[PDB]
RNA sequence: GAGCAGAAGGGCAAAAGCUCGCUUGAUCUUGAUUUUCAGUACGAAUACAGACCGUGAAAGCGGGGCCUCACGAUCCUUCU
RNA sequence: GUCUACGGCCAUACCACCCUGAACGCGCCCGAUCUCGUCUGAUCUCGGAAGCUAAGCAGGGUCGGGCCUGGUUAGUACUUGGAUGGGAGACCGCCUGGGAAUACCGGGUGCUGUAGGCUU
């Protein structure tokens, strides 16, 4: 049996990366968090106040509550039988915007851009993304020179 | 006495050195690792022959010293006492334990079964891989039929299956034999004792001026 | 001559500190009356210095009172430093110098130069340690945008002689 | 063969540098984390800070707010822009710090449209004057002081700019404890000897204190006050005229310039082909150098 | 590579270390949340809010200890 | 071409020594009456402007060290899933997918935002 301490097994997840210690870069303190956006919870060990628990490091939730220093996040936590939605308070040094939603919020605006300009050009442009159909036919030029004959090599003992 | 090597032959118990967490181990028996004429520089011993294993096992310090001595004695009465240079390229860092010895009778003391059976240390072994040398002897080129013979006799002191193999490298270096005598001529390789310095052409140029004068 | 003078505006060897010290082994009258000599050979108030960690091999313990020290600067510091070289007969040896171009020397009897034996003043000795500087070393101990003082601007051991044999013409050799 | 060198190769392999403006000795990131960072439940509100810096020949005063790409200057005053009125010489003191902070206030608020309200206090009275909000009107420009690495001690020139800003109409939370009028031991604020410093009467009494001591040392000290024929008198009114030209025209105009060259005052970086044959003829004039004997 | 009361790990350099100055936010309160978890409690902890203060020029920081441990229901007694 | 004030990314920016820096500016610097701090006007604070780029700083340099990015190491080590595959075992081949790291060898060496200067 192992102890139920708050930071057991956080020897490496809460440690700072190599030559990236000391002072926290100050643009992380001025990223703005409006409620309802998707954030990723990492959690650094330099700031001891407001850090999340080790079951939330690497997880992802949305904001429901913004305060002076911290933020309130709804994170799905998979306990044994059921996934329940926890509500945790985490200071903003321990979070960062997720680029997975950013890559989607800019193509909603881009699918809606092409669709409202598809009428004066009279085109039916493709909006859905298709999962890599197989390659069409093509001709492989030899360009003059023969394909080089490869061959298995004998066995040497060197190491 | 101690247990036979049938009991601690296989690598199964998670490398366990003597450290801040393992104290009072008995001293390893193999103390001398380099042997022969240790001051021969470069051109005196051009040949290099090895002793590679073919098993993933663990060799013991009792077996490493015993095979060092028999490989020493044949090379003494083959080319004089300082015509060779062997160097066992293993170190017994993994530590062997042994469970306690029940004597009398079940009351004294504290235990009478497998209760409390994390054993105390009694030995040091060295784990080997497949591609890995064990012994290496450097001699003249006219002693090839004796480095093979001295290492063939040292095979009989180890549990596993070993192979004898003359290397392509000059001595105990990492550079090939055919290229060596011309790389010394073009000042890329500079000898100092048993090894050799590699001098690359990207340092400061004052290092070049002292060397190439 | 065209290369001889380019140092004439800003490269002039000049003294910064003077660094008095009188070290005793006894807190009490052996140190306060040893602090009594420094208000007249300089004119300032000397500040005390305490022990750091005990040794017990010769009987002092930590946070006792061990020594007094005083740092003399400016136009004052030359006429005390003239009262130490003439006591040493303008003779000090090569090992008194440092790698950074600083010298120090000791005095066996403080009434040499020297005021006048008092009715309750000690027969103590002391030592002067000169920190020899240059117009521009004070960028290493400021607060806003400090930095190192350079490489050719630094004081060397051999060119501290080039200040000493010309301003005060004292002599060396015996070196060892 | 003397010391084990501490700056070996393994020293630099795991040497972590500090931030750039920390190892340049310019900023303090401990105090920048607390002075700049807006609370998250205001979500976009700019947190303005008054940056005052004292060089050896010039006073720099400016208001900035921060974003992720750098600080945004909204306005900036200087001391070298004072001789376009009134005073001619005698900068980087407590008086010219006041007029710089006076200029930094009034140039800011007319850009926003607020020149005709929040005039601060047009008469110089060195008592605590905080700007309150005139209701039924737009609010007062709340700002904070960025002192930097200068030490906050009683009588610093960074508070001449703070007193000039708060008398120019800016709302700044402050206290009389760090002002030249403050008395330390009695917990007393004189408020009149402070007025001797906003006008420059400590300098003018000193100009009359070294007329009796020396004659050639006085004209070496204030060798630029003898220029413009600035007597030790008329200085109270010398700065009073400056305060009128601030509130009259604080709008900054600059002189453009495009008839310039593009001339290199440096040496361009040496390319790869030049660097490689250089060490070839370093070796060419070495092998052929020592072949004479 | 020192120090930070202690075990060990993590964190930390115009700092969390050291030395000084000024002080009780180790105060009074209602909830929400996290950790163990049955998503019960205790213990500990995190964000707030309402007071009342402390500190600093100010931004701010503080409702015990740089973070991870240092402790206890009903009944009963006692005090406010 | 660039510099101050403020920054963002925190070494392509650091470190060692060398060479140059026109004008601005930053500095060194000159003092200690007031302001305010000391054992000491050296730091801190303040009032100044005789003197210089000597230093800081900026730019370049170095068959530089680091750091960054490539190769090579190497389809190697390791590995997902598979077999009534091998072998006495230790362990090793094959099938189906993914796939590193050092030595060694190249190249690179700060970008950049707001605001205000000089550069004819
Ligand atoms: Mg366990
Ligand atoms: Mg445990
Ligand atoms: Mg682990
Ligand atoms: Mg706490
Ligand atoms: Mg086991
Ligand atoms: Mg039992
Ligand atoms: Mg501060
Ligand atoms: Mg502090
Ligand atoms: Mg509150
Ligand atoms: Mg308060
Ligand atoms: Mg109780
Ligand atoms: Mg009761
Ligand atoms: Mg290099
Ligand atoms: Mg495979």
């Amino acid at each position: 049996t192992n102890t139920k301490g708050k930071r057991r097994g956080t020897r490496y997840m809460f440690s700072r990366p190599f030559r990236k210690h000391g002072v926290v870069p100050l643009a992380t303190y001025m990223r703005i968090y409006k409620k309802g956006d998707i954030v990723d919870i990492k959690g650094m060990g330099t700031v001891q106040k407001g850090m999340p628990h080790k079951c939330y490091h690497g997880k992802t939730g949305r904001v429901y509550n913004v305060t002076q220093h911290a933020v309130g996040i709804v994170v799905n936590k998979q306990v044994k039988g059921k996934i329940l939605a926890k509500r945790i308070n985490v200071r903003i040094e321990h979070i960062k915007h997720s680029k997975s939603r950013d890559s989607f919020l800019k193509r909603v605006k881009e699918n809606d851009q092409k669709k409202k300009e598809a009428k004066e050009k009279g085109t039916w442009v493709q909006l859905k993304r298709q999962p890599a159909p197989p390659r069409e036919a093509h001709f492989v030029r030899t360009n003059g020179k023969e394909p080089e004959l490869l061959e298995p090599i004998p066995y040497e003992f060197m190491a | 006495g101690r247990r036979p090597a049938r009991c601690y032959r296989y690598c199964k118990n998670k490398p366990y050195p003597k450290s801040r967490f393992c104290r009072g181990v008995p001293d390893a028996k193999i103390r001398i690792f380099d042997l022969g004429r240790k001051k021969a520089k470069v051109d005196e011993f051009p040949l290099g022959g090895h002793m590679v294993s073919d098993e993933y096992e663990q060799l013991s310090s009792e077996a490493l010293e015993a095979a060092r001595i028999c490989a020493n004695k044949y090379m003494v009465k083959s080319c004089g006492r300082d015509g060779f240079h062997m160097r066992v390229r293993l170190h017994p860092f993994h530590v062997i334990r042994i469970n306690k010895m029940l004597s009398c009778a079940g009351a004294d003391r504290l235990q009478t079964g497998m209760r409390g059976a994390f054993g105390k240390p009694q030995g040091t072994v060295a784990r080997v891989h497949i591609g890995q040398v064990i012994m290496s002897i450097r001699t003249k080129l006219q002693n090839e039929e004796h480095v093979i013979e001295a290492l063939r006799r040292a095979k009989f002191k180890f549990p596993g299956r070993q192979k004898i193999h003359i290397s392509k490298k000059w001595g105990f270096t990492k550079f090939n034999a055919d290229e060596f005598e011309d790389m010394v001529a073009k000042k890329c390789l500079i000898p100092d004792g048993c090894g050799v310095k590699y001098v690359p052409s990207h340092g400061p140029l004052d290092k070049w001026r002292v060397l190439h004068s | 001559q065209d290369q001889g003078e380019k140092e004439n505006p800003m490269r002039e060897l000049r003294i910064r500190k003077l660094c008095l010290n009188i070290c005793v082994g006894e807190s009490g009258d052996r140190l306060t009356r040893a602090a009594k000599v420094l208000e007249q050979l300089t004119g300032q108030t000397p500040v005390f210095s305490k022990a750091r960690y005990t040794v017990r091999s010769f009987g002092i313990r930590r946070n006792e009172k061990i020594a007094v020290h005083c740092t003399v600067r400016g136009a004052k510091a030359e006429e005390i430093l003239e009262k130490g070289l003439k006591v040493r007969e303008y003779e000090l040896r090569k090992n008194n110098f440092s790698d950074t171009g600083n010298f120090g020397f000791g005095i066996q009897e403080h009434i040499d130069l020297g005021i006048k034996y008092d009715p309750s003043i000690g027969i103590y000795g002391l030592d002067f340690y000169v920190v020899l500087g240059r117009p521009g070393f004070s960028i290493a101990d400021k607060k806003r945008r400090t930095g190192c003082i350079g490489a050719k601007h630094r004081i060397s051991k051999e060119e501290a002689m080039r200040w000493f044999q010309q301003k005060y013409d004292g002599i060396i050799l015996p070196g060892k | 063969g003397f010391v084990k060198v501490v700056k070996n190769k393994a020293y630099f392999k795991r040497y972590q540098v500090k931030f750039r403006r920390r190892r340049e000795g310019k900023t303090d990131y401990y105090a920048r984390k607390r002075l700049v960072i807006q609370d998250k439940n205001k979500y976009n509100t700019p947190k303005y800070r008054m940056i005052v810096r004292v060089t050896n020949r010039d006073i720099i005063c400016q208001i900035a707010y921060a974003r992720i790409e750098g600080d945004m200057i909204v306005c900036a005053a200087y001391a070298h822009e004072l001789p376009k009125y009134g005073v001619k010489v005698g900068l980087t003191n407590y008086a010219a710090a006041y007029c710089t902070g006076l200029l930094l206030a009034r140039r800011l608020l007319n850009r926003f449209g607020m020149d005709k309200i929040y005039e601060g206090q047009v008469e110089v009275t060195g008592d605590e004057y905080n700007v309150e909000s005139i209701d039924g009107q737009p609010g007062a420009f709340t700002c904070y002081l960025d002192a930097g690495l200068a030490r906050t001690t009683t009588g610093n020139k960074v508070f001449g700019a703070l007193k000039g800003a708060v008398d120019g109409g800016l709302s700044i939370p402050h206290s009389t404890k760090r002002f030249p009028g403050y008395d330390s031991e009695s917990k007393e604020f004189n408020a009149e000897v402070h007025r001797k410093h906003i006008m420059g009467q400590n300098v003018a009494d000193y100009m009359r204190y070294l007329m009796e001591e020396d004659e050639d040392a006085y004209k070496k000290q204030f060798s630029q006050y003898i220029k413009n024929s600035v007597t030790p008198d008329m200085m109270e009114e010398m700065y009073k005229k400056a305060h009128a030209a601030i509130r009259e025209n604080p709008v900054y105009e600059k002189k453009p310039k495009k008839e310039v060259k593009k001339k290199r005052w440096n040496r361009p970086k040496m390319s790869l082909a030049q660097k490689k044959d250089r060490v070839a003829q370093k070796k060419a004039s070495f092998l052929r150098a020592q072949e004479r004997a």
